[PDB]
């Protein structure tokens, strides 16, 4: 099940693989996609795995994986060969996928993409909404 | 052009200390020498999606004092744009084809910021967005502090009342924390304390602040006593009755006040400053309101007129 | 004087093709070269007996852009003139002693026409009278069509939505039927078809029109796609759900559209044009709204200023 | 690639495989899942394919696929051996997954599962809501 | 027990011909011989989430005529819900612990059916859910037809007015279609025609129906002339004026009516039936209303009492 | 006669342990053996000066289950008072000449107590007075605890949610404090903590209580988990979002709960309890509501009937 050309996101935690496909709309494409969910690892026990052909991800695109699969590996493959290996790093902004937990925030009713500034704290990640300027724990933002 | 020419004015957090000083210096100039035709032939939208008579009158007077024309609306209960059916996005997309600037107040946080994404080259001035920002209130407060105290550094500033929900006290604290050596006193019922995140910001900047249960503990060393309204809803009637004496001011409280001390209040003050305060030299809340005109003129002038005001 | 000097502007049916062209030519001139003092010292009444924020802002901005002063009112629920106790006749008889022109919107058909019988030498401009006329909407629509297509003759014009109750689509059809060689496409649910009397008028003038169940049947040959709001009340919720896909537009629908084609909508468009349309070169509804300013300036200038605009 | 035991859903139309995974909550398990999207089909040009190990679908579950993958085939597998092939047939009834198009239907605001009676017509499928009793074309109910 | 014991009464679509006959026979018996203590010690909730004085008075009267006690509310701006945020599910979960039966009217379709999923063993009787069902109106209509005509088969039934949006006529048409040899005459403005789905249902069962533009075409043959209200809102004021003469009834129109012919109307009538019809032996709309009492009694009795003791 | 005969029921503070036990024993008896004619010929006023559909339906149902007749009203914008200017004193002076008992809910604290001073020999039962008392809610809560747990002493009771403004939790805490060996767990946002006066009362009687930040800390030991509504208004929208997870309950949270454990909630719940809790054997909020009927019956019976005939 190896691929000649494209991207392979490996070492995704279980129950995150499908979440990644949903959030980042990865299946909205004509390219061939192969997916393994609940694969044995030993490298970590169980894992998910996503292979997207003829498709590559920018450094920031990889960084958007941080909140969900901080320990993943993004591999670049060309001519059946692994040319690039990358790990997500906390980005400075997260757009589109998060929802602001402030119910009176203007973002909810309106034709805009959500946007949060990312601030690493000691024990967690602080997300500050571009619109309402309220800051929340990532735990709170991710809950819903 | 001046640093604020054609800029949106949304949040105090987006304004540097230099920006603040520039607004204040322009306000002093227009106060000292009016320019009634500066904005001749400009048309400004006064869009009060959330009604606010005092803020709207203040803003519109400032527009006229610079010679601008004004169109607008205010929503008590009903308009089918910016809220009801039409998106705020669409409302702004339309209004920004009519006018040269948009002054807007709105009940939801982020509203003015969202406006900027649909206003094209038309500047947006935030007249208040839910419990988030109210930058021109803070600008007029700072102008008043600078005018009466001669500076914005090394001050003793007391804030009294609903420190938890007062959007006005939060931004004034952020603003004053852009300057050096300020010391804060926070007098508030425990149910209504200054939020931790404000406290964290002061700590990080090495700015001293303390909590006090009553005004008298600090009356002798404050330069600025900034009072706020405690609306009755935020507490239960018996709870209100129990604590209220801590956040109400009367003239006798001022016996040991410094000569330079001024009492400010963004208004209305009905429930926390006794009328016997009005005639003391410390009462400065109406002068403060009057300064709203000069601060709001300065901002309009800076945003709409390329050249610095002389 | 110009042909429209001191004339009432009540109905599209009272305006000739030459009048239309004159308004449009004046609108192009003011757009290209503003005259901010043309109506200096005129006082115009903005009388919105029926509220309409978007139309009122548009009209009042136009008044200010020509330097006129503005007095007015807008009725959400309560005013005791023009409706409640006092006759509209009496209200106009009074207001026409204060002002130089009356712009009025009213919930009953014929209201503006009735105003002219009591306004003496004061001109009345109809800003909408019930389900009858809305001549300045039609004027701004025509200006926008002329500007983007270079002409008002020999066009392919599609009208979509509530063709039965849309006063705006009825007058645009009458207006366009004063020009030559226009061909119409009517896309509407059977419950909301273009009324027979409009069809009879086209037939008598030998103007081609056809009915279509969906936008795609004609997308390839239209120069103008004019969309309208289908308000939910005009149908039952399940009925609405059943048919709505025929009168809603999204960007993918535009794949085979002519390069010159523009999508217009008198607004608000919340329920029928997807936001993904906004960034295409065909989206022209906000530009259309912006043109309201120029069309309404032209009318005010022509009615209140003796000399033709240069 | 081959599996020892479970279910293989083959000949899913492109852009339906991910739909199936979402609507029918297929990835909510600890069982190994292998997915192939936009695969070449000599019969369809392109197809989607889902394999779920140690998991089996009843006849009605297979029928619940009829609206989305009418020409799919479901393979029951044991010991590397296909031991049963079945095809979706139109069920009498469709629950949980559909949303009623009537905006005034009580179903929207309320802790109940959507439910539709299925009735085939010459050129579409009529879907009648259990709650509001209005009937709609499937093309309207399915409408994004 | 009887077939209807402890059954929910939600939709005419759920009731067989036998069910309808049973309700109607029970109504005739209670009408001839009242049983004012049948439901002694029962408590019934009268829950009008949507207000309807006419329906509510009638239902509650029925409850008292059987000796039941009543608790309830009528909503839109007064009740402690439907403004708040508690699910209808929770409201029923609570109320069904209190009472022996729930009679409910609600603005959303499906509401009564949802109620049954949360009422445990407490029967729910639908007093109307949005534009869906109102089965007790249909029951009282059927009882009135059967009583005046002596049968429910082989009838000539004209329905006049707003046939598109009449929940009442759709239900009555479905009900009568459970019987044999009935023929229908539909007399309605084109904008307000009987919906196709009803016509398809009639076609499928070989039931004859025809459209007619005036009552006169069918008067000599009609057994039941069922008039409906035409809501002025559902047409434009001019449109109404042009077609209203073909859905309006006056005494002169009845000259060639059969002796057995009855005029029914679910009420209120305003325009549809001239007051001069009232004194003719054909007017039966008030007697129809009166029959709501017996139809609604029969339903409560059958649902809450195992064995027909009558 | 019984200790409660012709007594006013105003405050839990006025009811001794014996009183509470008597109400609860009477409730159990009426629940096992109804007495639908006990209060035949009695008329009871149901006076909701403040509207409360939930409480009013429950109370009136109780009245009818004992055979009493009911007259009454529910207010805020409809009743002929509380807008007018007649004293509550005069209203009671009138009403107490009509009826055998007055059940009243009112927006001001003390209202029911004042009523007793004007009702002569007519008993007043408080259905809630401002933020003061609601003793029949407390009675139904206690009856539910006693019935599910078999006792009111030696319990572990967790209270979760808005403990600061919950009239219901204060009353329940005082009530349980009349019994022995009870232990309390308070789980609330700091802004909404159980008030100090309640804590002082518990300290004074040697009753153990502790604060906990999550349900998980006490789940294994809890007999009664009493959830309350957190009014979104009583927090700022962001504040709510940050702490709400610690007052929200879902089925997974119950994994290590004792077999006897019951989840109670005075209702409405919106967010606080996930619907998945509903099917577990621990959910008892609907059964609790149902018990309001028996607690309220027992109270009416004891107050209006000399001798326990049961
Ligand atoms: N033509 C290829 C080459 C490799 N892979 C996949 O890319 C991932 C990483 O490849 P490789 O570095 O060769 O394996 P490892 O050394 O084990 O990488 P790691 O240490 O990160 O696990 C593996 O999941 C492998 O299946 C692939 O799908 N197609
Ligand atoms: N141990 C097995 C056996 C079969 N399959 C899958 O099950 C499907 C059907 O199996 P099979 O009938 O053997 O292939 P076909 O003949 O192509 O079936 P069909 O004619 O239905 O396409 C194939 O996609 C195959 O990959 C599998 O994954 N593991
Ligand atoms: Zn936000
Ligand atoms: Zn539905």
């Amino acid at each position: 099940e190896a691929i000649k050309r494209g991207t392979v996101i490996d070492h995704i935690p279980a129950q995150i693989g499908f979440k990644l496909l949903s959030l980042f709309k990865l299946t909205e494409t004509d390219q061939r996609i192969t997916i393994g969910l609940n694969l044995p690892s030993g490298e970590m026990g169980r894992k998910d795995l996503i292979k997207i052909e003829n498709t590559f991800l920018s450094e920031d695109q990889v960084d958007q994986l941080a909140l969900y699969a901080p320990q993943a590996t993004v591999n670049r493959i060309d001519n059946y060969e692994v040319v690039g290996k990358s790990r997500p790093s906390l980005p400075e902004r997260i757009d589109n996928v998060l929802v602001c937990p402030n119910s009176n925030c203007i973002s909810h009713a309106e034709p805009v993409s959500s946007s949060f500034a990312v601030r690493k704290r000691a024990n967690d990640i602080a997300l500050k909404c571009k619109y309402c300027e309220k800051e929340f724990s990532h735990n709170v933002v991710l809950a819903n | 052009a001046n640093p604020l020419y054609q800029k949106h004015i949304i949040s105090i957090n987006d304004l540097s200390r230099d920006d603040l000083n520039l607004v204040l210096a322009t306000a002093a100039k227009l106060k000292a020498n009016p320019q009634p035709e500066l904005l001749k032939h400009k048309v400004i939208a006064s869009c009060f999606f959330e009604a606010s008579t005092r803020t709207r009158l203040s803003f519109e007077t400032s527009m006229h004092r610079l010679g601008a024309s004004v169109v607008g609306f205010s929503d008590s209960a009903n308009t089918s744009l910016g809220k009801k059916g039409e998106t705020l996005a669409d409302t702004i997309s339309v209004i920004s084809t009519y006018v040269d600037a948009i002054v807007m107040r709105h009940p939801q946080e982020g509203a003015a910021r969202l406006a900027t994404e649909f206003s094209g080259n038309v500047p947006v001035l935030n007249a208040g967005d839910g419990s988030n920002q109210h930058p021109t209130q803070t600008l007029l407060d700072l102008f008043t502090i600078q005018e009466t105290q001669g500076r914005l550094d090394n001050l003793h500033v007391a804030m009294v009342g609903d420190l938890k929900y007062g959007r006005t006290v939060h931004s004034l604290t952020q603003a004053l924390a852009k300057f050096d050596g300020n010391r804060f006193y926070f007098i508030a019922p425990d149910a209504l304390a200054m939020p931790q995140y404000i406290l964290d910001m002061l700590d990080e900047k090495g700015i001293a602040w303390s909590l006090h249960s009553s005004i008298e503990e600090v009356m002798a060393e404050v330069d600025i006593l900034y009072m706020t309204r405690v609306q009755k809803e935020r507490l239960d009637p018996s709870e209100y009755a129990n604590v209220k004496a801590q956040f109400v001011l009367r003239a006798s409280d001022l016996h040991n006040a410094k000569a330079n001390m001024k009492v400010l209040h963004p208004l209305p003050r009905v429930d926390e400053i006794a009328t016997d305060v009005d005639k003391t030299p410390h009462a400065w809340y109406f002068q403060q309101a009057g300064n709203g005109i000069f601060a709001r003129q300065a901002l309009l002038a800076l945003v709409l007129n390329r050249d610095l005001v002389l």
